């Protein structure tokens, strides 16, 4: 977490400096091929919070849901857990659709701008840690739990679908 | 999900309580069952320090998956087969619990009928 | 160093999603002065942006590529060795 | 400890016959020589008590309020050089003799050997703060503020005075020593009652109490500079070290009495530290602060533990420290905006860089950031207190978040937001009120490195 | 103003992009791509189980061991 | 060390000797390796130094003693001079009976470290060592207040024998 | 246009829900003439010395030091013995101080008799 | 044991040199960023090492050396306890300080 | 040279008085510094005593 | 922010202004009293100054807004906004 | 002094097109939205008697009321801006130059040069807009807070110094 959410900050950073230090999302737009960087950088780490396959946000979140669905809890604490993966999804596309997509509701002077070299270095570094860190620290650290085998299938695919719709 | 309404929206007496069960004698109804063994003493999991929720029965494995791994430092992709056989004692080692959950939810729905049986000869 | 002003008569509703407030607007009797400011936005280089799945699909082309040779080598070892 | 003594007194005639310039050269060098050598008496053997002569006596208790005293001294005689500019030599003279004298009096109540002669120098102490706070004041009210200080002390000191010579008569002797070696159970019969009382509300009246505190907004917020810091950082400390003392007696009525000064106490900081949330003038928030700080050192000592006793008395001697800072602080804006309210003259960090800095841990220190004595003494007492209730804990602790509360409030409403663009006399800090306060603030981390000197005999 | 402007930013047109932010892009997008087909193909068993899960309605009353109804 | 395993007990050390069966060789080791002789070897003959200088001139410094005086029991009411002795007696007394708390919780502590996740099964022994202790620490001089005292712990003392007398009594019945 | 914005407290009526809004009478804008001139002068007296290089430290608050003084001095003078004020100086008296007593004396009590008997978890406690 | 226990204590303080050299103001207030970001990334360069025993051995262990209050029978002391959470931690807070300082060089720097 | 610098003068002569710190004088009082047992083997040996401490016998070898 | 000088601002404003439709380019003036040299109404004249407010970023107080009539003065109220000066 | 029955509308309508943009957020959805309700504004422009109009108000500030955003897009310099008074603690008045060490000064010369002559400039300024002030202020002192121009000769603006002298926006 404190990887890809640290990760997408300075990337709204970026964008904040770039564009005027604003921060209201309706004044975003069209930014993917004026942004290249923090575009991918942003794009990756949006649902890297949500953590596809393979990814810090993989075995984490992944097992998270699934380990409070394969446990003993109230009925409504893991209906919250789904809620939680499909909300945060849900937004998490959302600041890149105005953020990128779509077209550039800012002032006319186009100042966009992402050259700093400090800029690319400084999150160029946290690419390779929030895509790689989650595969190499896992198989770093031994398991401290019994491990989830015999388990009936849906609750672990129910958290990779909860976040698509 | 589906035990749960069984129980909930269903009848609880029919679903095993996860808390209480199982409520028969295991050997009643397996004459002499064999005991389910241990292949790691109690000084290998004292020596390996190993936590008490992990030191289940598949523990014996799983000293096994350190060993490779203490050792296979540097690499980590290495250390395959041993929790290949640690999690197939756990997917068993989780069937014998499942069998042991449908054990108790048929003994349950056994009984209870059996005893409305009696409750209908009379 | 330049801050140079470009043409204005490159920017009014044409090539841009405002032909339709233009008309949908004279339909009820009415005008739109102001899509000329923001017509440059829905124009130029700013237009035309990649979906969604196209936006995380960004690099997949040559990452597709990477990836078959890469199992392509993966198969080359279970073959060679 | 008249190597104390003789160098004090000696500093009058030093002082009353020096030239018309070096009397604030000469009293702030030699003060500080006496509180180099008053450093010796740190020093504290296992359990047993300095007993230099028949008549004084010292103990791990003493000697930490003692260094507070004589380190204290010069503080206030750089800090009165601001405002005492304007004065003839023979009154600026006569300022410093009271300010000595004031000295020389708490050395010798601190190292009081029996109660009595701890009586007469302890009250001895009204005197030079009377003519301080009421001839060298600065408005009408002080008139009536020496009044409500004078007669709120006394009022209870007069009632001590019948029970510690009724002491002599029963017990034989009112020297301290003997009296904890010779410590009897003290009766619950009806007149003990009172005979406990008369040697309480003495103590509690200066510590001050809630209820009889008044004298304390109407008296710090109020005197000069100079004699609001001794005021604040030691003389309400006089309660703290009599109590020590005289708890050694009164024993085991303080198991039913105390309650109806307990939550008298345990309702009181978070009741008066509402009211420093909502001052409307800067030196009355930390006169309200420092009877709210005061009010868990009177549940320390009632509690009798000792744990309490000793964050007892490092909460005693930290809030000196931090009390004479803030005290120090308002008088320096007091001085450039000639007033004390506390919008007046919000948003000066930008103008006052270094002393946003000495607002800042100051405040700090009274938010007690750990580890801080502050917190030593305040942690100590939860602790003590926990054990003797559970329930306690919301009241002090709901306490210190609303000190913290406003002890940020000032901060932002002295020096965060911006200047008032008509004031424009607020000149380059000088250097004499700058480096008051790093000569306050030093010494505070310095004694955070080693803090086991000033826990009191119980550590 | 001062010497030491490079990036010139233009008006209501598509500002220019040195090269270098873009190739890095998509290779990092690329990176970040085929990351996780490589480990798709590699470690398909992590993403979805490796080990069986046997119905519970299946399973005949031998393992379970329930002694006969009709009794 | 200064200190005796039978003060401080350190349980036995073991080391569970390497098997690097895989290709890499261990980075750890050169890495240990280098940070010895880059760190410890100029800081080992220094250390020489500071160890021959102190032989050059080494002084002396001895224990304090402290000869047995009367206790409070056998003291006298109102005599000042030797139950002055038992009341130091008994504090000093106190201050050793502090340490031998202090050093049973450092020895209960340090075992919980050395066994591990096995320091429920392990530590068994110095935890009732600590709890007889603690609990004969107790109803030795807790509860005694502020201004404790030789006095008031015989009080305490005698409180205690008089009600276990009581009890003795009561069970013998 | 709506089911509208009922005012409160701690959040009043806007400038646009208020009636005085679009019920202007003659009277009502009458007003916004005087209150306005005094403001001006006011604004310039403080300009006059604000922008005054010769006027120097700090100019006198009326409203602030007349806050501080009815703040501070003119509340006894104006302070009244009536019933209500005692009322709220009972409950808000001896009230607080009376519920702490009872529940930190419900406390000790409830604490304190089981400690003679050995009832407590005290076992690990030489600490006080 | 020579390694990482000790190694860590030197991480811990080789951050605070920034501070110690701040106020001492013989620093060099220009080029202090920058002389902050050799620090943090060095400190974080030291934070690897802590690690590799870790895996290798996986040792655990609690460091407190100088003895603060003897309190009667509770002993005070300034104490770290390294263990699974606290070793690799290290490196991930140290990495992360690192890079969001060096974007914060350009940003932050009109002020 | 500047990194060089930056070594000695921040990282290398810290190391140097860290280490001369806890190793003379901080291991030089009881329980200090206090390590965990590792996880010693049954299969495995100890270095000093050269005891191989024997394995458990044949596993289940539930082979999938 | 680079140093968006008056020059820029000045340049802007003209444009959009005969960017707006319904101010021609060819009776566009530089002192445009958009009542009088204009011919405009109340709300185009919001209309006008909300344009801006977008196209340069900073704000226009209301009180400032309807009095806000020539482009000429449009550039000397951005000039002191900003407080240009080259 | 009150506000205008045209000048009310036209605040209402100026925060009720920044809550449509709000709203509707799309460049060519707000313009849609804005011709609408500009006609929409104009369809009853015709207000004869002024009681009509008042009830017209009354409408269309509830309208505008209801019309606001949830959350509406406040400018970084907007009154409760992100940017908004954020700088104010770089700022300082300028009498602080005053109080500088000589050394600092000096090492600032030119600087100080034309200070003084600014600080020489408030002077015979100050002397002449207050006898400026004085006489052009009617009886009843000021009746609003617009204050008098330098139509004389050779005179600077009545209270000027704090406007002209004013913390530049841009403090750095
Ligand atoms: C997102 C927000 C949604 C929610 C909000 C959506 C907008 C709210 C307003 C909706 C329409 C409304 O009828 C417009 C009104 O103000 S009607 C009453 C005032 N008007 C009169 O009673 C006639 C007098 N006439 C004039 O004042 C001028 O003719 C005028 C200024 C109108 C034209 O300009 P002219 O150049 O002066
Ligand atoms: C279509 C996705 C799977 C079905 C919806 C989520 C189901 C979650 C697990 C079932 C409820 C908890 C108890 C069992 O397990």
């Amino acid at each position: 977490h404190a990887f890809f959410k640290a990760m997408l900050f300075m990337c709204s950073g970026s964008i904040i400096h770039s564009l005027n230090d604003e921060q209201d999302i309706r004044k975003m737009g069209g930014l993917y091929k004026a942004m290249p960087f923090t575009t991918t950088a942003l794009i990756i780490g949006s649902l890297a919070l949500t953590g596809m396959p393979y990814l810090t946000g993989f075995y984490s979140k992944d097992l998270i849901i699934e380990a409070v669905n394969m446990s003993y809890t109230n009925a409504w604490a893991l209906l919250m857990t789904l809620i939680a993966t499909s909300l945060t999804a849900a937004y998490s596309t959302r600041i890149i659709f105005f953020a990128f997509l779509g077209k550039p509701r800012f002032p006319p002077l186009v100042l966009i701008n992402e050259n700093n070299p400090l800029l690319i270095n400084s999150i160029k570094r946290l690419l390779i840690g929030s895509i790689f860190a989650g595969f190499i620290i896992s198989n770093n650290i031994p398991p401290m739990t019994v491990p989830n085998t015999t388990m009936p299938l849906y609750m672990k695919m129910t958290a990779l679908i909860v976040t698509i719709m | 999900g589906a035990h749960l309404a069984r129980r909930y929206l269903g009848d609880a007496s029919k679903e095993p309580d996860p808390l209480r069960m199982p409520t028969f004698p295991p050997d009643y109804g397996f004459p002499e069952r064999k005991e389910r063994e241990m292949v790691a003493t109690q000084q290998e999991m004292n020596d390996a320090q190993l936590m008490l929720q992990q030191r289940d029965y598949c523990a014996h494995y799983l000293i096994q998956l350190l060993k490779c791994k203490r050792d296979s430092f540097p690499n980590f992709l290495a250390c395959k087969h041993e929790q290949h056989d640690w999690d197939y004692c756990e997917h068993l080692d989780y069937v014998k619990r499942m069998k042991e959950f449908e054990r108790e939810r048929r003994l349950l729905q056994r009984k209870k009928r059996r005893e409305q049986r009696e409750a209908e000869m009379a | 160093s330049k801050m140079e002003l470009p043409d204005y008569k490159q920017w009014k509703i044409e090539g841009t999603p405002l032909e339709t407030v233009q008309e949908k607007l004279a339909a009820r009797g009415l005008r739109d002065p102001w899509g000329r400011n923001e017509a440059w936005r829905y124009s130029g280089g700013f237009a035309n942006n990649v979906s969604f799945v196209g936006a995380l699909l960004k690099g997949f082309k040559w990452g597709f590529a990477a990836f078959v040779v890469a199992v392509g080598a993966e198969y080359y070892l279970e073959s060679q060795n | 400890m008249l190597k104390i003594i003789i160098p004090t007194t000696m500093l009058l005639p030093m002082t009353w016959m020096s030239k018309h310039n070096m009397i604030w050269i000469n009293a702030t060098v030699h003060s500080l020589l006496i509180s180099l050598i008053s450093l010796s008496l740190l020093n504290q053997l296992g359990e047993n008590s300095l007993n230099f002569s028949l008549t004084f006596f010292s103990d791990s208790l003493s000697a930490p309020l003692l260094v507070l005293t004589t380190w204290l001294l010069p503080l206030m005689l750089m800090a009165s050089q601001s405002h005492l500019s304007k004065e003839t030599t023979t009154r600026k003279k006569l300022y410093i003799t009271m300010l000595i004298l004031l000295q020389l009096f708490l050395i010798m109540t601190f190292t009081a050997t029996e109660l009595i002669l701890f009586y007469i120098l302890f009250e001895a102490t009204l005197v030079p703060t009377l003519i301080i706070i009421t001839r060298w004041g600065n408005q009408t009210e002080r008139l009536n503020a020496g009044l409500y200080f004078l007669f709120y002390t006394l009022a209870g000191s007069l009632p001590l005075l019948v029970a510690l010579v009724y002491i002599q008569n029963t017990t034989g002797s009112l020297n301290f020593l003997i009296i904890h070696y010779w410590s009897h159970p003290l009766s619950n019969s009806w007149s003990n009652i009172f005979m406990w009382l008369a040697c309480i509300m003495a103590f509690m009246v200066k510590m001050p109490l809630y209820g009889l505190h008044l004298w304390l907004p109407k008296a710090h917020v109020e005197a000069p500079i100079a004699g609001s810091m001794v005021l604040a950082a030691v003389l309400l400390k006089l309660g703290g070290y009599g109590m020590m003392r005289i708890t050694t007696i009164l024993n085991p009525l303080t198991n039913y009495m105390a309650y109806p000064f307990l939550m008298l106490s345990m309702w009181g900081m978070i009741m008066t530290s509402s009211i420093c949330l909502r001052q409307t003038d800067l030196k009355s928030l930390i006169a309200y602060s420092s009877v709210s700080h005061m009010a868990l050192v009177i549940v320390a000592i009632m509690i009798q533990t000792p744990w309490s006793f000793m964050g007892a008395t490092a909460l005693m001697i930290a809030h000196g420290l931090t009390s004479s800072m803030l005290f120090c602080l308002a008088n320096t804006n007091y001085e450039r905006v000639h007033s004390r309210t506390m919008i007046l003259a919000r948003g000066l960090q930008t103008l006052l860089p270094l002393m946003a800095t000495w607002w800042l841990m100051a405040s700090l220190t009274n938010l007690a950031l750990p580890p801080s004595i502050n917190l030593i003494g305040e942690l100590f007492i939860i602790t003590a207190s926990f054990s003797w209730s559970n329930i306690t804990i919301i009241l002090m602790g709901m306490n210190m978040m609303i000190t913290a509360l406003y002890s940020l409030y000032m901060l932002i409403t002295t020096q965060r937001g911006k200047y008032t663009h008509h004031i424009n006399n607020i000149k380059a800090s000088f250097t004499r009120e700058n480096a008051l306060m790093a000569l306050h603030i030093l010494p505070l981390l310095l004694l955070t490195l080693n803090p086991k000197m000033i826990l009191g005999p119980l550590y | 103003a001062g010497g030491g402007v490079h990036i010139e930013p233009r008006y209501r047109q598509f500002p220019q992009l040195t090269r270098s932010q873009l190739i890095q892009a998509e290779f990092f997008s690329a990176t970040m791509w085929f990351w996780i087909l490589w480990r798709f193909w590699h470690d398909s068993d992590a993403v979805l189980g490796h080990f069986p899960y046997p119905d519970p309605s299946q399973w005949t009353d031998e393992e379970l061991g329930i002694l006969p109804d009709d009794e | 060390d200064s200190w005796d395993k039978d003060v401080y007990p350190e349980p036995p050390r073991r080391t569970p000797a390497p098997a690097p069966q895989t290709s890499l060789p261990n980075p750890v080791t050169y890495l240990t390796k280098i940070f010895d002789l880059l760190v410890d070897r100029p800081v080992t003959l220094a250390r020489e130094f500071i160890e021959q200088q102190h032989a050059k001139n080494r002084y002396y410094y001895y224990h304090r003693e402290f000869r047995r005086v009367p206790d409070i029991t056998e003291c006298e009411e109102k005599d000042i001079l030797c139950m002055f002795e038992a009341e130091m007696q008994w504090r000093r007394d106190y201050k050793v009976d502090q340490e031998i708390v202090n050093i049973i919780q450092e020895r209960l502590k340090a075992c919980q470290q050395r066994e591990g996740e096995s320091y429920r099964q392990n530590c068994a022994k110095e935890l009732e060592q600590f709890t007889q202790v603690s609990k004969a620490f107790q109803d030795r001089y807790s509860d005694l207040g502020a201004h404790y005292s030789a006095r008031k712990c015989l009080a305490k003392q005698k409180q205690r024998m008089l009600a276990e007398r009581k009890a003795a009594k009561e069970a013998a019945a | 246009s709506f089911p509208k914005y009922k005012p409160s407290r701690l959040a009043t009526l806007p400038a646009t829900l208020d009636p005085a809004e679009y019920d202007i009478s003659p009277e009502t804008r009458k007003a916004q003439a005087e209150r306005l001139a005094i403001r001006s002068r006011l604004k310039r007296e403080y300009l006059l010395q604000y922008n005054d290089p010769n006027r120097l430290g700090v100019i006198e608050d009326p409203a602030l030091i007349r806050w501080t003084y009815a703040r501070s001095a003119n509340i006894y003078p104006n302070f009244r013995p009536t019933p209500k004020t005692s009322l709220l100086g009972a409950l808000f008296g001896i009230g607080p101080l009376f519920f702490w007593y009872y529940v930190f004396k419900t406390d000790r009590d409830k604490k304190e008799k089981l400690i003679q008997e050995g009832k407590l978890d005290q076992t690990f406690n030489i600490s006080y | 044991m020579n390694p990482f226990a000790s190694l860590t204590l030197t991480t811990l303080i080789i951050l605070t040199i920034p501070i110690m050299m701040s106020n001492s103001n013989i620093y060099k207030t220009n080029l202090y960023p920058n002389y902050v970001k050799t620090t943090v990334s060095y400190a974080f360069t030291l934070s690897l090492v802590p690690l590799l025993m870790f895996m290798h051995t996986g040792q655990e262990m609690i460091i407190s050396n100088w003895h603060w209050m003897t309190l009667q029978t509770v002993e005070l002391s300034l104490s770290f306890k390294m263990d699974y959470f606290s070793v690799m931690f290290i490196p991930v807070a140290l990495f992360v300080t690192w890079s969001i300082m060096e974007f914060s060089m350009w940003y932050m720097h009109s002020d | 040279y500047r990194h060089s610098i930056f070594a000695v003068t921040h990282v290398l002569i810290p190391v140097w008085i860290i280490h001369y710190y806890l190793k003379y004088h901080v291991t030089a009082k009881p329980y200090t510094v206090v390590e965990r047992k590792p996880r010693i083997f049954p299969g495995d040996t100890i270095l000093e005593t050269g005891e191989v401490i024997p394995l458990m016998k044949e596993f289940p070898d539930q082979h999938h | 922010a680079p140093p968006l000088t008056l020059e820029a601002i000045k340049d802007r404003v003209l444009y959009v202004l005969k960017l707006y439709d319904k101010i021609d380019p060819e009776k566009l003036s530089v002192n445009s009293h958009f009542m009088k040299d204009l011919g405009l109404d109340s709300l185009d004249q919001v209309e006008i100054i909300m344009a801006m407010e977008d196209e340069f970023g900073f704000e226009i107080p209301d009180i400032d807004a309807e009095k806000l009539m020539c482009p000429q003065e449009i550039v000397d109220y951005i000039a002191d906004k900003k407080d240009v000066y080259e | 002094a009150y506000l205008t029955h045209q000048q009310k509308v036209l605040r209402l309508y100026k925060r009720a097109l920044r809550h449509l943009e709000s709203w509707c957020v799309h460049r060519d959805k707000y313009r849609y939205f804005a011709c609408l309700m500009r006609a929409r504004f104009d369809e009853h422009k015709n207000e004869k008697d002024m009681v009509k109009a008042t009830q017209l108000l009354r409408q269309a500030e509830e309208e505008f009321w209801y019309g606001q955003h949830p959350q509406p897009y406040i400018f970084p310099e907007s009154p409760g801006g992100t940017s908004y008074e954020r700088y104010e603690c770089y700022k300082v008045p300028e009498w602080c130059l005053d109080d500088w060490h000589p050394s600092e000064k000096a090492m600032y010369p030119d600087y100080f040069a034309k200070r003084e002559q600014w600080k020489r400039l408030r002077r015979e300024s100050w002397e002449r807009e207050v006898k400026q002030l004085q006489e052009e202020t009617p009886p009843g002192g000021p009746r609003t807070e617009a204050l008098p121009p330098a139509r004389k000769e050779g005179d600077l603006p009545p209270l000027w110094w704090h406007i002209v002298t004013r913390p530049r926006e841009r403090p750095m």
